[PDB]
């Protein structure tokens, strides 16, 4: 509603860096708020794409934004009468970027491993890996939680049984308030999926460089299954995390699986211990419902609500044709320990191929009314098929089925402007929770400031 | 396999002190290493890993250093707890493989023994055994040889030493040799001498008693 | 007696047509005064009408074309009349409704497209074995229903990159079943092999020299080669007068759009032709798998019949895909295709069973209803479908045009064309709304208030800016 | 807490089997590897093998295969060394490890499993009195326990009285028996003026046998 559309602010990455590809707001030690924006095609040291990570300061002019510096060198290590290797050429550094306290959290889902002993070895397969920086300190840890050291030969001989080779840890991410870091892993365990969870200060004190493999112990990862309900299921493809069983002391876990059931999709929220408490099950095969999940409540009664996303769900039209539009599901978490039932409400696309519901950022309370609300993004919506950010508000029964607000690309064609997205954050210090909209297609993010309302 | 050669065997050094233990491998093995520590009597406790890193509780008077085939452990200003073994051990190969191990002792001055001769006892000699006892009571440093003497001629087969570990009051140690006999070849002899060689004396300590006089 | 047309009150000739369809105007000078210019055309000329001034138009429809339907599709350039009539003129004045007739035919011997696109994959080893000889036993038996008869084939098995595709040791990248004892092909995602082609021995040639590949996930990358070889017009060689059957056999799960991520491939399907001299897909590794919505655009758009020939333990997926992509066909593959003839010919009798109505460019005031005319000269209302045909069978549908009010453009024209068929019917619409005494106005009459007037079809009315 | 502990001291003959645990507290034993070292005075530390309990592989130095077997159960969280055919080189103290961090190191260690092989009975010891030959201002007393097996025992003076200014040597094996020896000194003003004793414990036979040091 009251988004500023005229004044934007504009950040600027490197030519084909996919700058905003991923991003998100960053408090430094003193409550300065920056944007800290992922590039997953950033160039390296060997001239050879490895992905960077920017850390933008605040300016109503934008600009330009130094780097993050990672490490960018592959590593090898012979220990134990074996040979461990990384491989970070076209890993996707800034696939996916998370803050949480002073901590930047960036991933590189596509980093590849192997391990060689004699003539065998692991297979060189992307276990993904993600960086995380304190940057005020420069403090620098790892955390690859699927790396291992097992031969090639012996998950032949067990039938590929935790086979965590091309997990893509990283692939998305959350931190609970409380500090653990939960990746999700869409190739863990053959392609099924599976989350990997660390409290980020153990990650940090249990990391030396040069190991390449070491134990967290405090870590926790989800486990396999032989129902072909999983198989090529991409669990883990999206999370986020909620409070959804009335216990404040637990965090639970929301896990998309856009795959699930030979494509038919699913949701899936799960306590600490990966134990499942819910499943929403998609409306329509291939849609990839689960795509993105997103957790805030919109209906002003403390319980936090689910949105998913299906942003190739076609729409049932005349003379029994179908139209590829995108869907979004709200649901309203029941009043004490009952089943999510059906959708609240159902949010429907209206240009084809614009992937309504590709991204689905909280954002907080926008007008001040007492109802938090959301931006659903169409990142090729729009009559020119640009893209559209559409904001949707919060009301007693949930959310308004129309959008009070609809933000046009001011990118050229082939932007993804919307791709991702992110909330909630008061950037300007205004009073008013503010919106940056990533356009790796452009390399470009941009700002969107809330303003009173008019 | 590899070869590890820690170097020194023993060192004797004081509190405060900053001291060095090395350990050379056979080959190169790129910071594979590790250093433990062995209290008088106890177990281990890990004390460095890959090299350079501080085991958890460890403190940072601790160092570790080195690379491709020469590593290096280093303790700024010694504790009273400090003083004990420690050991290095490889592990960028299988079979794992350790070093020789070196000893912290405590320096102090030079003393010479307190020697004692026992001839065997009544008991002991009415039932068909004699043992003729040597002690070599608080000197420093350990280094000592024993020799033992039937009639002015060494003697070298039926001997049995033991030694103590540094006292905790004066930092010296002490000797026991025991040569056993039977009782039919104990008295085929009458003069019976055990000779201390130590560094504080070019002229061996000698003590002795000749059977039956007294 | 007064009807609607008097009791209205019509003030000029264009007012009078447009209250009903029976209304007519009388534009004679030589009228009382009492009586009305608008009524019957039986109560004008009943009150001395002129019958040169009498505007009544009368809703029509005659034909332009009436080519008849054509007993064989074999032979001509394509001169093959399957819809009958090609052509009609439509007059309709306001709320008026005509009615006219479509005739559809499957006609007999109509030329036929087959393009084989299989899986090559590890799996398939069998089945390459079974097929060796499936061009010249193909065309045996559709040598029964057609005597133009073209066959190509392509291959396909997934993105030939990480994690798709081993990549470690370097020997595996030449030779993926290096760590078994056999050898098979480097990774490939699709590759075209055959354009079509009535020398049905080069199929079986062709075929006899291909050989399998192996790559790591049981999903594979066949929605790939489907959108390639629909819409590479020229390469794979489909013709514009024919039956085209894209033939996918596969015995495992299928990638999806936005599958490609797990790649690092997030560029959307561009639904354009990517295969090059080379006759491999270069856009493999650098686009993302298409979306069922796309696929479905590009085969209504290219005339393609896409046909899932897919093993029992997938069916029920493959049936699934089917209903959200209308007009795809399922067949119950074997585990080494040694029945994928018979399911061939069975497909391509299901897909000529069926005669669907469509309707394009049909203005917004224009609303139709048809019946439908199957088996045997029984009428189903409210139906513009048949099904269970066979080829050689002839349906026909009653269709009435019924339009509101009166448009401001008065030539139109839409198409009426069954589901794939080449043929169709254009309906020339025209709205006779006007009078043809208003072509010859008076404007500025001094007959009418001192020139602050027109005079038309025997009225005044007021000028413009009045 | 990460702690190892291991079983208690064993005591076995030469041909037979021993099997050692290692049981986990404070952690699961699944987590890393776990070693087994074994160490000697002499030899000094030597490397037996490691197993991962998650799947039961195990590596072993090709100078313990056929002695050596390490297993694991992760029920009751505790990892096996099996020794067979056991030898006099066998006597040794066999420690368990697992890493900190490091998939490979060495950092945690359990308190260690004593091992003694011997062909020996319980046999109790021979005390001797050790009184000096027939004048200065120091005076040295001595006691030899003679003969024993098994280790250990306890040796005072006065019944724990005369504490200071005492040695008491470790055993050492002789011919499968064990001697000791120890030794104690006063001034000449105390002995043989005041009755000094010799108080030995061998529990193992249960004998507490005491030896009054008499002049000559
Ligand atoms: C291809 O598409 C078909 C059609 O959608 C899919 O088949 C459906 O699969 C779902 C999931 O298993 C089925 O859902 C279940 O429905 C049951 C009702 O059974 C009746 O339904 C049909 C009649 O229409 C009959 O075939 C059947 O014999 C019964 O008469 C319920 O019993 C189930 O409830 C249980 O499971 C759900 C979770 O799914 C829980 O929430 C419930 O609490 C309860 O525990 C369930 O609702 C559906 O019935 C199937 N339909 C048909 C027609 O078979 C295929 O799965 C799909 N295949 C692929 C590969 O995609
Ligand atoms: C006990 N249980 C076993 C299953 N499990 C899994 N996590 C798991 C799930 C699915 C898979 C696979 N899907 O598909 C692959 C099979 N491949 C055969 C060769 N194919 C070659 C080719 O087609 O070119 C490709 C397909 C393997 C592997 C492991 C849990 C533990
Ligand atoms: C389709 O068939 C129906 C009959 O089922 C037709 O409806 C009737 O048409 C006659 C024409 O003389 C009228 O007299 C009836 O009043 C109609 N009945 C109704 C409308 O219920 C219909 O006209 C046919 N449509 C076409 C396009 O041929
Ligand atoms: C219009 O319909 C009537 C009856 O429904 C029919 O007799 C007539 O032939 C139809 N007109 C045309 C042109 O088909
Ligand atoms: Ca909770
Ligand atoms: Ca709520
Ligand atoms: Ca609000
Ligand atoms: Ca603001
Ligand atoms: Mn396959
Ligand atoms: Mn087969
Ligand atoms: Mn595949």
């Amino acid at each position: 509603l009251n988004l500023d559309p005229v004044q934007l602010t504009f950040y600027a990455g490197p030519n084909g860096s996919q700058f905003g590809f991923s991003l998100d707001f960053h408090k430094d030690s003193h409550g300065r708020v920056a944007i800290v924006v992922g590039a997953p095609r950033t160039l390296g040291p060997s001239q050879e794409e490895t992905g960077g990570v920017f850390l933008c300061p605040w300016r109503a002019e934008g600009g330009q934004c130094p780097s993050l510096l990672f490490d960018l060198r592959d590593e090898t290590r012979n220990v134990g009468s074996q040979t461990l290797q990384t491989f970070k050429a076209r890993q996707g550094l800034g696939a996916s970027v998370v803050s949480w306290s002073d901590v930047i959290v960036a991933c590189a889902p596509w980093q590849h491993w192997n391990v060689l002993e004699k003539t065998e070895e692991a297979e060189k397969t992307p276990v993904g890996s993600c960086f995380l920086a304190q940057p005020e300190s420069g403090r620098r840890a790892e955390y690859s939680p699927c790396r291992g050291n097992t031969l090639s030969r012996i998950y032949v001989e067990n039938d590929f049984s935790w086979d965590k080779r091309y997990c893509e840890a990283g692939f998305s991410s959350v931190v609970t308030q409380a500090g653990e870091l939960v990746l999700g892993a869409p190739g863990g365990y053959y392609f099924l999926g599976l989350l990997a969870q660390a409290p980020v200060a153990d990650i940090f004190s249990s990391y030396r460089p040069g190991i390449l493999l070491w134990h967290v112990s405090s870590q926790s990862l989800s486990f396999d299954s032989s129902n072909p309900e999983y198989f090529d299921g991409y669990w883990g493809y999206s999370v986020a995390v909620g409070e959804f069983d009335g216990d404040l002391n637990t965090t639970e876990y929301v896990v998309g699986a856009p795959t699930w059931s030979w494509t038919l999709g699913a949701v899936e929220i799960l306590d600490s211990y990966y134990q499942r408490l819910h499943r929403l099950r998609g409306e329509q095969m291939a849609s990839y419902f689960g795509h993105s999940v997103a957790v805030t409540d919109v209906n002003g009664d403390g319980r936090h609500d689910l949105l998913v996303g299906a942003p190739l769900y076609m729409e049932s039209r005349a003379d029994r044709k179908l139209a590829e539009v995108g869907r979004v599901y709200l649901f309203l978490q029941p009043r004490g320990p009952h089943a999510l039932g059906a959708p609240s409400l159902l949010l429907t696309g209206t240009q084809l191929y614009g992937r309504f519901g590709s991204a689905i950022a909280p954002l907080g309370d926008l007008d001040r009314d007492g109802y938090n609300d959301i931006a659903v993004a169409a990142p090729y919506g729009g009559p020119s098929g640009r893209g559209q950010v559409l904001v949707f508000l919060g009301q007693s029964e949930g959310l308004r089925s129309r959008p009070s607000q609809v933000l046009d690309s001011p990118f050229p064609t082939g932007s993804a402007f919307g791709f991702s997205l992110r909330g909630a954050v008061d950037i300007d210090d205004n009073g008013y929770p503010d919106l940056i909209v990533g356009a790796y297609g452009a390399n470009q993010v941009a700002v969107y400031r809330a303003q009173p309302v008019v | 396999d590899i070869l590890m050669t820690q170097s020194p065997s023993s060192m004797s050094v004081s509190l405060g002190d900053t001291v060095s233990i090395t350990c050379h491998a056979s080959q190169g093995i790129s910071s594979n290493i590790g250093w433990l520590q062995q209290k008088p009597g106890k177990s281990f406790m890990g004390l460095i890993y890959y090299g350079t890193n501080l085991v958890d509780g460890v403190p940072s008077r601790f160092s570790g250093s080195g690379s491709g085939a020469d590593y290096s452990l280093t303790i700024s200003s010694l504790d009273s707890e400090d003083f004990a073994d420690y050991y290095c051990v490889q592990y960028a190969q299988l079979p794992y493989t350790f070093g020789g191990g070196t000893k912290l002792e405590i320096k102090r001055a030079d003393a010479a023994p307190t020697v004692s001769i026992f001839p065997p006892s009544s008991e002991q000699l009415t039932s068909g055994g004699a043992s003729v006892v040597c002690f070599l009571n608080n000197f420093y440093p350990k280094d000592i040889n024993v020799k033992w003497k039937i009639d002015g001629s060494e003697r070298q087969n039926g001997v049995l030493n033991s030694w103590t570990d540094q006292d905790s009051k004066d930092s010296t140690y002490s000797m026991s040799s025991t040569l056993t006999l039977t009782k039919d070849e104990y008295e085929r002899h009458n003069s019976y001498t055990c000779e201390a060689t130590h560094k504080t004396s070019t002229s061996p300590i000698v003590k002795s008693f000749n059977r039956n006089e007294c | 007696g007064p009807n609607i047309c008097t009791t209205r009150g019509v003030s000029s000739c264009q007012q009078c047509l447009a209250v009903s369809p029976m209304c007519a105007w009388c534009s004679d000078e030589a009228l009382p005064l009492g009586s009305p210019r608008c009524d019957l055309k039986e109560n004008l000329l009943k009150d001395n009408c002129a019958p040169e001034s009498i505007e009544f138009p009368v809703s029509e429809a005659r034909v332009l074309e009436d080519r008849p339907l054509s007993d064989k599709g074999s032979g001509d350039s394509s001169q093959v009349t399957q819809v009958s009539p090609q052509r009609i003129a439509l007059r309709l004045r306001p709320d008026d409704s005509k009615n006219f007739s479509i005739q559809v035919r499957q006609v007999e011997d109509y030329p036929v497209d087959i393009y084989y696109l299989m899986d090559l994959s590890y799996s398939m080893k069998d089945d390459l074995w079974s097929i060796q000889n499936l061009g010249t036993k193909l065309a045996t038996q559709m040598r029964k229903l057609t005597s133009n008869l073209r066959i190509g084939f392509g291959a396909f098995v997934d993105k030939p990159v990480s994690p798709y595709m081993y990549i470690s040791p370097p020997e595996a990248l030449e030779n993926p079943c290096y760590d078994m004892k056999t050898t098979c092909l480097p990774m490939f995602g699709y590759k075209h092999v055959l354009t079509l082609t009535d020398q049905v021995t080069r199929f079986n040639e062709e075929v006899k020299k291909q050989s399998v590949s192996r790559n790591r996930d049981a999903p594979e990358g066949g929605f790939d080669a489907i959108m390639q070889a629909t819409v590479c017009d020229e390469k794979i060689g489909w013709r514009n007068d024919a039956s085209h059957l894209l033939v996918f056999t596969t015995d495992a799960k299928t990638h999806i759009a936005l599958d490609g991520r797990l790649a690092g491939i997030v560029q959307p399907n561009d639904g354009q032709c990517h295969v090059g001299s080379d006759n491999h897909y270069s856009a493999s590794t650098t686009m993302d798998y298409p979306s069922l919505g796309l696929m479905t655009e590009k085969l209504s758009q290219k005339n393609i019949n896409l046909i899932f020939a897919v093993t029992e333990n997938v069916v029920n997926l493959y049936q699934n895909y089917s209903e959200l992509i209308p007009g795809t066909t399922v067949g119950v593959l074997s585990m080494d295709s040694s029945n994928v003839l018979q399911l061939i010919v069975d497909a391509y009798g299901k897909i000529r069973s069926k005669v669907e109505l469509e309707v394009r460019d049909l203005p917004e005031e224009l609303s139709l209803s048809f019946n439908a005319t199957c088996l045997n000269n029984e009428v189903i209302p409210g139906l513009k479908s048949c099904m269970g045909l066979k080829i050689g069978d002839t349906v026909s549908f009653s269709i009435e045009a019924k339009v509101r009010g009166c448009p401001q453009e008065k030539e139109k024209s839409f198409t009426i064309k069954p589901v794939g068929f080449k043929d169709s019917l254009i309906v020339q619409v025209t709205f006779d709304c006007d009078c043809a005494c208003q072509a010859q106005a008076e404007p500025n009459s001094h007959r009418c208030n001192n020139g602050n007037g027109t005079f038309e079809c025997g009225v005044c009315r007021c000028g413009p800016g009045w | 807490e990460v702690q190892l502990q291991q079983s208690g001291a064993e005591l076995v003959k030469p041909g037979a089997s021993v099997k050692l645990s290692c049981t986990a507290s404070g952690f699961n034993i699944k987590d890393t590897y776990v070693h087994w070292v074994k160490q000697r005075p002499e030899q000094g530390l030597e490397w037996i093998g490691r197993i991962d309990p998650a799947n039961g592989y195990t590596k072993y130095d090709p100078k313990f295969q056929g002695k050596a077997t390490i297993t694991a159960d992760t029920s009751s969280n505790t990892a096996y060394l099996q020794l067979s055919s056991l030898t006099s080189e066998d006597t040794a103290v066999y420690y368990c490890v697992r890493p900190l961090y490091d998939y490979y190191a060495m950092d945690y260690w359990g308190q260690g499993t004593s091992v003694t092989v011997s062909s020996a009975k319980t046999t109790a010891p021979s005390v001797y009195p050790l009184a000096p030959v027939c004048t200065g201002s120091s005076v040295t007393l001595g006691c030899l326990v003679k003969g024993y097996f098994p280790e250990p025992v306890t040796l005072t003076w006065n019944s724990g009285s005369l504490s200071s200014g005492v040695h008491t040597f470790p055993a050492v094996l002789q011919s499968d028996l064990y001697t000791l020896s120890s030794s104690v000194t006063v001034t000449s003003s105390t002995w043989p003026s005041q009755s000094i004793t010799c108080n030995v414990a061998h529990p193992a036979s249960s004998t507490k046998v005491d030896k009054k040091i008499e002049p000559r």
